[PDB]
């Protein structure tokens, strides 16, 4: 899940 | 077929939490911290919950390691899963729009899990921001939440829409 | 098989949808978006359906990632399979001519209001008003490729 | 083991056809079409038959993909196997000399739909009246490579 | 791993009884080795108690069909469809080891096909071995073991590997 | 799996201790000492305990090898896990904040159990500073000990927070 | 396993001899001869014996390959294991001091009979021993010691200090 | 794990000795001698004992190979294990301080012949009269690392 | 079995 995770 | 996720410092907690899953997650956390003590880890949680002792082992590891552990609820975070979600790093606790979170929760000594439980209640209270009394009540009671309700309660910070 | 399909940005959902299948599909979607956040994904669905939470996890991932997820019904798209078909990228929702789609979706309060949340997504995606969908869901009756097309579950019917 | 065979654009259907075998064959077909949409595929069939839905999905994928699918009967092609043999590419349907092909052919409205469609496609691809294809796929039978070529099921017998 | 090394050398090991799984295995290997080089030999080593007549007929058909010549070599024993596959090897390249043994005895699918396959087996045997048909008919019906010598004389192999 | 943590000189004792776990841990210890006799080893303990003979094998190996063995209680260290924790290198015995430690302690000759029991209680006496009678009394009864009462008693050297 | 052992041109026959064990030993012999047709092979035998057709496959293979196959009895060589010991290379048939060897020793009984007689005759030529004493010694329940086996013709030399 | 142990010329005998354990240990010994015929091997023993034939096969392979086999009792060396410990290289037979060693020992004529040969080898290794070995290996008893040194089963105790 | 099978 980026951005923002990571 | 998850090692490629491990490489991007992503851990997958997709099953119920027992001692084997606990040891696996603990080992992966320690490993990712040994490889780089100051680079983030992302813990994706799709778990029905499980053993309070196993989940507390995982939680302890998350605290101890230097990296910040962002937590993301994909499908569902129940019981210890929910707890592990609420215990993610400040600001980096996420849930997907249709995620659901039930902080409800159900070999070792009685007093042990008893004060272990009191402890995870106090931790939930500080993280959510709710009175202890209120975390205390809403754990001994079946209840479920959506990302919109969870974030109102404190269990997540931002939703990834 | 799937290792080499994954390189052509193709994901195969040919079994019933539980939490293991959901984690598999989610991970593959994320991986494919990491490798290239602006190149298509093709999700082939031949599924009897299954868990509503698992399916919803897959759906949320499809929304979030930057690529468009074309969906293709090969054999049969039932329950959450039909929903994941209807939830593919606009214009890139496909079925094969003899494919078949039944949107019939089989804690009590949780399951109720979750069903209700499903019907409304199905409605906005298909176009059908969400009565049209409650009656169909409470019914054992399947639609061909042409039927699903008229209905809004499909974009195109595949035959070159 | 068969991965090396996939490189030569050869697919091996040597087991009974259920949903697993089908997703795999469909996966391999789509993969080989992705790798090169205009180069042949060879489908070797040694199958006792099986599920009508699984086989029909493999049939649909054979049509959809741009490559021509040559079909080759090695040991036996029964039930859907036989059908899949008879649905290979024009001119590239083959059987070895001692092969055998029984088009005999054993979830109520759908089976009937698929069966009528299968009989229609068999009747067009063999050059037989639908009223005969209905007959022979209902009585248990067994046909030689020689009987099958003159029935219209294959195009050549691979001799020497 | 040893099987993989042998296959790099165009060597197929038929060391178990012949059922549909072994049939598909051997057929896939034959087709693969022919795809890699249609005009280079294959060696099929046979140590098999025999087995299904349909599975063995599948292997036989594939042997015929592929462009390569398939030399056959009896190691321990070739019985039933294993003996038939041995005798059906490339002209001149049918071998047996000295102490090998060969019994051409032969014990859901319609009975009629079984009869007709058995007759093709019989006639293929007669042409590849030279024996009168009726003789092949009798000998494939009775328990009977031959050796590299008696088999060679019968014409089931072409040469014994000595010295 | 752990194959990679072993490279960082980390051994994982996350199951009960029997002869298979014992042989595994002993083999890993000997291996790590062969690769570098003077670099540290870290033994993470999350164990319900188990066989006194298996555990004593692990203990002996820890002594014999030149490296120092730092021990770290993650979840729980009971019975022989607690003994292995208390027996880690001087100054390098750790526990996490919510860890717990019960030194309670429950094919092989019976007399041997008595003698091994003696040396277990003795080594514990030496390592915790406790007077012998206190260990004898406390390895005879069920008692949980939080990382704080563990640090107090002397079963660990430092708790881990920051 | 024992692949590392193969690299040193060592084969391990430590189980009973059936068709699978056979095919294994045959393949490894052929492989070691392909790698270097004129470098030795060492076949260590700790076998209770087994199938006569399987063992005969192994024997034929030993003869055919160009390398000399030294055979070494470690624990016990019985039945076809004894036959394979006695069939090693001239001068390179060994046993350890406490080894034991008993040459005591789907398929037609008539064929079993002729097979046995041929086996007897090979052992006779291989031990320099009258065939009648070879046929009599396979009826007995006697087991020859390593030294007893050396003065009989089954092994060439015993290795010790 | 032990793959890597095998590279340091270390063999682990941590289970009961039957024919499979035997074959394993024998193969490892022969392998390590093939890789270097004049470099040491370390055999760590934590074994309840077991089959006299399988244990005696390992003993023969220990003698035959050119390397010196240093034996080390970790937890317990019982029955054949004990024997194998006592049959290690001269001067390089070791035990750990809390290790324990019971030399007790449970066609059929062969198992008796092997028992006698075992007693003879053991008497040579310990230096004690055979007459006592012949009875000691008949008794349920257990010596300590120190007692074991005094007997002659080991010749050095590790710190 | 070479020479000559292959």
């Amino acid at each position: 899940f980026s951005p923002x995770a990571p | 077929i998850y090692s490629r996720l491990l490489k991007d410092r992503i851990i997958m907690l997709g099953s119920a939490i027992d001692d084997n899953v606990a040891n696996s997650i603990v080992s992966q956390l320690l490993f990712l911290a040994a490889e780089d003590p100051e680079k983030e880890i992302s813990l994706y949680i799709n778990s029905p919950g499980g053993s309070i002792t196993a989940g507390m082992a995982i939680y302890d590891t998350m605290q101890f390691i230097k990296p910040k552990v962002s937590t993301i609820c994909i499908g569902m975070a129940a019981s210890m899963g929910a707890f592990l979600l609420a215990a993610g790093e400040k600001g980096k606790r996420y849930a997907l729009p249709n995620s659901e979170v039930m902080i409800h929760q159900p070999e070792i000594a009685a007093k042990r899990i008893l004060l272990l439980r009191d402890k995870l209640n106090k931790v939930l209270a500080e993280r959510t921001g709710q009175p202890l009394e209120v975390i205390e009540r809403d754990t001994d009671r079946d209840n479920f939440k959506s990302a919109e309700e969870a974030l109102e309660y404190g269990l997540i910070d931002k939703i990834l829409t």
